[PDB]
RNA sequence: UUAAUUGCGAUAACGAACGAGACCUUAACCUACUAAAUAGUGGUGCUAGCAUUUGCUGGUUAUCCACUUCUUAGAGGGACUAUCGGUUUCAAGCCGAUGGAAGUUUGAGGCAAUAACAGGUCUGUGAUGCCCUUAGACGUUCUGGGCCGCACGCGCGCUACACUGACGGAGCCAGCGAGUCUAACCUUGGCCGAGAGGUCUUGGUAAUCUUGUGAAACUCCGUCGUGCUGGGGAUAGAGCAUUGUAAUUAUUGCUCUUCAACGAGGAAUUCCUAGUAAGCGCAAGUCAUCAGCUUGCGUUGAUUACGUCCCUGCCCUUUGUACACAC
């Protein structure tokens, strides 16, 4: 079980056929020039904590 | 309660860091009724101390 | 402090009234297995016997079980009243009776034949295997045959 | 004699007795409505109609 | 569903065109002032109509 | 500890909770540490609750659910199975009962390690399914901060009563061993070997 | 000081009273104590069945205290409970009137209770004294 | 004219009449001490309005509370605020302002319901279901 | 003399008017008196199926109305009850005399 | 953008009407008014207890006095989305934090546009067009059965399938509503019987009496044990009572015995965004009697969103139509 971390700044919109999956812009603290979207199964909003397993591999709109 | 297990009970119950009715049943091959008398006898006898004797679960630990 | 170590008088199996009853359990709930004795009925015979209710079936001296047999044989002369017998006010003599495992099946079968020979409504329903209580078998009670 | 709740509803159905009976009998008389007033001893019933010369 | 209807909107703009210095930026002082110059025959209705005009004094500031 | 009594009999072992080192009514509350950065500001330990029985106005709004203490939220996730819907005082008694069961095995201040028992409970990543229709193509996503506190607290109880069906052991003695299990990453709890199967599709769907 | 039955625990009150009425059994012992279901809503007799008339006598003595007038219909309504009437759901039923009447007659035999004005039963002068006195000694038992 | 104030309190349907007066500081419910509340585990919770500010200033105030209506937790919720509301009333008659504000701040900082009544109230049930939003079980074919 | 008056009705305006008239006459002279005790109104509701048939979705309704009763008691000898015999009765409200 | 042609905006709209909205009721607050032994609070007198040394617990309408805080409704006040900061021609509108009883139209109901179904109804009328019967009448009345019935398939519901349990004890809290007169209701209390139940009386046309409906689910004590067992009461047998002119295919209740399936159930399907679901009980309805049903009421009281149009449907829209009592 490796370790990596980031966090969210602001929410944009939803994805998924049923509208449950949410992708939201995130940011990782050190070396603050780091910014990619990442989908989250649950609910997010501004100033939350992102958490994951791999380092950097984003996804996009779930059809 | 038999006799050959009486010696086992007295020499082995001050070795559980947690003692309870369910714990005695699982790891001693002792029924519920025989566990109730064992825990009430031990709490009255000495050593282990009744930190919380409550309804249906006598929460209990080891005292040395 | 109430603990008694085992001495050797405990027996696994018991043999009462031509029926098989298991031990290692409470005597108040031991006689309930035989046909014709329920939970409340077993409570009264045990209470009237004064045999230290909190006792296992296995640990029992042979001084008490046969007494339970004789008290339950004719309870009415022994102060258990008329409203504790299943066959209260019997249809043959009017006296009170309490059937046992060798009697609940014979008297019920005999009562079935009593109502059978008179061709009354309940007998033919019982003969057909149908409900005689007047319930609804349109949807309930279907997996019987 | 009778509970006020039962007295009032009995008044209401009695009130409904006049409404239909005045409507059914004095329909031609231009019947409009009935105002029922209760009073100790004597009581008065007020009727509304167009051809009042005929209702008398 | 806090969006107002037409009758409150049209009535609201009727006051300020001649009642600018009376529609004070406080709701409590003008929630009953409207009744004195606008004849409203409902306690419930007179509240939101006073509320809408009070809302515009906030933005018109 | 200002030992003053009033004209009603008050046993002074009750006035020691907050006019002292303000610890939970019978357990030390100050040494409570989070072992994961994922669930900061989402477990509402600090402030304390005397009994997790605040029937407050906490669930009407979207994100005011997590502002009650995790102890309070931990109560809620236990009354279900229909038979025990509602009847929350049935739970608050047992959680107050079982919290001393951690404070003996290398005491560790149970509330300190209650949070340590959430680091591996919540799924590290679950795989939401694309619309599709068929083989159910599930592409793996990371999870929200909330769903490692909000449904992970449902993962301590999603089937935790399957070890309480027609068996001798009571409810309160179970979570004690599973508590450190989520703290050490064990191989015999529920919430931490069903985190692993919840992400058996760990690094394949990217 | 100012101790009373109101200031003693309900479980403490019965256990202390259970000892007193079992250590002294002058009052009486009915003939059918061992065959009572205590209500039609019950299913099995109490498993104690050795005393169990002192436990009931203590509770009604407590019930008589902070209440003013209690008739036979008051106890059976309170002492009743739900019964599994077949597959039909639970329903509240009254308790046994005869046992309530017999225990009430027991309280009149000793003299702690008596017939009250406007019906019901009240607290006798001597009954109130003792109920307070035994309430005083049970507090220092745990002291 | 014995120093005395009166307050009240509701949680769901309980009306806890907090009769407050002056005395040696004896606190009881229905004439019974607070060592006997009901559930044996909310006993620490009903002590909350007393301990949050301490028993130091409770030695000269005594409150009578009589409660009726709702379930056991409902009355227990009624006593805590009624004696708390009665405490504010006593601070609203005799003791200085600076002391009063600190206790009131301590009451509300921990939780808001000690001085604010719960506005939640079961609304009437509706036809077409057992409750208001619950509905009968409907079937197709 | 314990003459007591009773006022029962459904609509509220008429019973309010007569009670104010009664208390105004009571206010005249001295007539040491008690104010109008307000009995708690009981809503008389009945649940009825709207449809006369059985076909259609389940639809119930509540048919209810309110009854307000207020009683006023007078305390002095027969001097007052020779002028209060005048009936200030409106449709709806009803009056009744009760003594002792 | 809003639950909403609900609003800003537009362009040839300028304006207006119904509905929604608006209106009313219920649940929320009023220590600001009116008051109340048919609701109460405190004190003063009489009476009992504890320790008595100070106080506490109670009872008392002809023992009075002061008040409406709690319980009542009467007129009213009160939230209107108010303040700031973010989004928007910076307009409607949305979001987060700052008073509170309340910032999902405060919550929910009542009323609830035009228009259609050849939707149900002739078993609701003494209003029914038409046909039929119309005197051994299909009209009325009287006796006995039927509407309950089983080789079978489905839908509403209740017990369930053990320990967050079963059983026996103690503490053990309300609301809606109902209740007799020339008829015989709500039944308090006393006595008898284990119980159902019976007898003698009491009060009530009702905030007063039933009723503080002292209800169950709830907690503290105990017995039990992982055992189709103490779970479970389907299956019957015998006896004891009530209702009714009459109860047999037991109305129903009570006592004893007999103690089967059920072991959390495979496609699909149902209701649900807060006191909501769910659990539990109560009152009312049908009643001479009988709730496993319905309506209302109260109690305990979760998890959890704060969104979407690929399904299940609808709304506006585009376009085609040899159709216009219109697939």
């Amino acid at each position: 079980t490796p370790v990596t971390l980031a966090k969210v700044i602001k929410v944009l919109g939803r994805t998924g056929s049923r509208g449950g999956v949410t992708q939201v812009r995130v940011e990782f603290l050190e070396d603050t020039s780091r910014t990619i979207v990442r989908n989250v199964k649950g609910p997010v909003r501004e100033n939350d904590i992102l958490v994951l397993m791999e380092s950097e591999r984003e996804a996009r709109r779930l059809r | 309660l038999d006799q050959e297990k009486y010696d086992r009970i007295l020499k082995e119950v001050p070795t559980y860091r947690y003692v309870s009715v369910s714990v005695l049943v699982d790891r001693l091959k002792i029924g519920g009724s025989l566990a109730r008398i064992a825990l009430r006898h031990l709490e009255k006898e000495g050593i282990i101390k009744p930190i919380s004797k409550h309804s249906k679960q006598a929460i209990y630990t080891r005292a040395t | 402090s109430l603990v008694v170590q085992e001495q050797g008088s405990f027996q696994h199996i018991l043999r009462l009234l031509n029926t098989n009853v298991d031990g290692n359990i409470k005597i108040v709930y031991a006689l309930t297995t035989i046909k014709g004795v329920g939970r409340r009925y077993s409570n009264l015979v045990c209470k009237k016997a004064d045999v230290d209710l909190h006792k296992r079936a296995g640990e029992l001296t042979q001084e008490e079980l046969e007494r339970i047999v004789q008290i339950m044989q004719n309870p009415t002369h022994y102060k258990i009243p008329a409203w504790f017998l299943n066959r209260q006010n019997d249809i043959t003599d009017g006296k009170d009776y309490h059937t046992l495992a060798n009697n609940v099946e014979s008297k019920l079968r005999d009562d079935l034949e009593r109502l059978k020979k008179i061709r009354a409504h309940r007998g033919i329903r019982h003969f057909w295997g149908l409900r005689v209580r007047g319930q609804h078998t349109k949807t309930t009670g279907r997996r019987r045959a | 004699l009778i509970s006020k709740k039962r007295k009032l509803v009995a008044d209401g159905v009695f009130y409904a007795e006049l409404n239909e009976f005045f409507t059914r009998e004095l329909a031609e008389e231009g019947y409009s409505g009935v105002e029922v007033r209760v009073t100790p001893t004597k009581t008065e019933v007020i009727i509304r109609a167009t051809r009042t010369q005929d209702v008398l | 569903g806090r969006v107002r209807t037409k009758t409150v909107k049209r009535a609201s703009k009727a006051l300020i065109e001649r009642y600018y210095p009376k529609l004070t930026l406080d709701f409590q002082t003008n929630k009953r002032l409207c009744d004195e110059i606008a004849t409203i025959q409902s306690k419930r209705l007179r509240n939101k109509i006073a509320g809408y005009t009070t809302h515009l004094m906030k933005r018109i500031q | 500890f200002t030992p003053v009594v009033l004209a009603t009999p008050i046993p002074e072992e009750v006035q020691q909770a907050q006019t002292e080192i303000k610890l939970f009514n019978k357990w030390s509350f100050e040494e409570v540490e989070v072992k994961d950065a994922s669930l900061v500001d989402y477990v509402q330990v600090r402030q304390p609750i005397f009994v997790a029985h605040t029937a407050g106005r906490y669930a009407n709004k979207r994100f005011r659910k997590a502002q009650c203490p995790i102890i309070e939220r931990l109560t809620n996730s236990l009354m279900m199975n229909g038979r025990n819907n509602g009847k929350k005082l049935k739970a608050v008694r047992i959680i107050k009962h079982t919290l001393d069961i951690i404070n003996v095995l290398t005491d560790q201040n149970p509330i300190q390690v209650v949070v340590d028992a959430i680091t591996n409970t919540g799924p590290r990543e679950d795989t939401t399914r694309v619309g599709g229709g068929g083989a159910a193509r599930r592409q793996a996503v990371d999870v929200s901060p909330l769903r490692r506190v909000n449904q992970a607290i449902a993962l301590l109880t999603i089937g935790a009563r399957e070890a309480a069906f027609r068996n001798i052991k009571t409810i309160a003695e179970t979570l004690a061993e599973e508590l450190i299990n989520a703290a050490k990453g064990s191989s015999t709890s529920y919430a931490i070997k069903k985190k692993d199967e919840l992400e058996r599709v760990a690094k394949s769907n990217r | 000081p100012g101790v009373s039955v109101r200031d003693v625990a309900a479980q403490d009150f019965i256990n202390a009273y259970a000892s007193f009425l079992q250590r002294q059994g002058k009052l009486e012992v009915p003939g059918y104590v061992d065959i009572v279901k205590t209500s039609s809503g019950n299913e099995m007799p109490p498993q104690d069945a050795e005393g169990w008339f002192y436990k009931r006598a203590a509770s009604v003595a407590r019930h008589i205290y902070m209440r003013k007038q209690v008739g036979v219909g008051k106890l059976n309504k309170l002492y009743g409970g739900a019964k599994s009437r077949g597959v039909r759901p639970y329903k509240h039923i009254d308790a046994s009137g005869s046992i309530n009447r017999k225990v009430l007659q027991a309280l009149e035999k000793i003299g702690i209770v008596e017939i009250s004005p406007k019906g019901g039963r009240r607290i006798s002068e001597n009954g109130q004294r003792d109920l307070d006195r035994i309430a005083a000694q049970t507090l220092e038992e745990d002291e | 004219a014995v120093p005395s104030v009166q307050t009240f309190g509701k949680k769901k349907s309980a009306t806890a009449v907090a009769h407050v007066k002056a005395g040696k500081g004896l606190i009881k419910v229905n004439g019974s001490p607070i060592t006997l509340v009901e559930p044996e585990i909310l006993r620490f919770k009903v002590y909350e309005p007393l301990l949050l500010v301490g028993l130091d200033k409770f030695s000269n105030i005594d409150i009578r509370v009589r409660v009726t209506g709702g379930g056991h937790v409902s009355q227990v919720y009624a006593i805590r605020q009624a004696i708390a509301k009665g405490l504010v009333a006593y601070h609203q008659k005799y003791v200085d302002e600076q002391s009063k504000n600190e206790l009131k701040k301590a009451f509300t900082s921990y939780d808001r319901t000690l001085l604010i009544a719960d506005s939640r109230r079961p609304e009437p049930k509706k036809f077409g279901g057992k409750g208001a939003r619950s509905r009968f079980q409907k079937s197709y074919r | 003399i314990k003459i007591r008056i009773t006022l029962t009705s459904t609509k509220v305006k008429q019973l309010e008017n007569v009670s104010s008239n009664i208390v105004k006459n009571a206010e005249q002279h001295n007539l040491v008196k008690k104010g109008p005790v307000r009995l708690p109104t009981k809503v008389l509701k009945i649940s009825t199926r709207k449809t006369p048939n059985g076909e259609g979705s389940k639809t119930w309704e509540t048919y209810e109305m309110r009854i307000h009763k207020r009683y006023i008691d007078l305390e002095a000898p027969v001097q007052i009850v020779k002028r209060i015999t005048q009936i200030t009765i409106e449709p709806g409200v009803d009056v009744e005399v009760v003594v002792a």
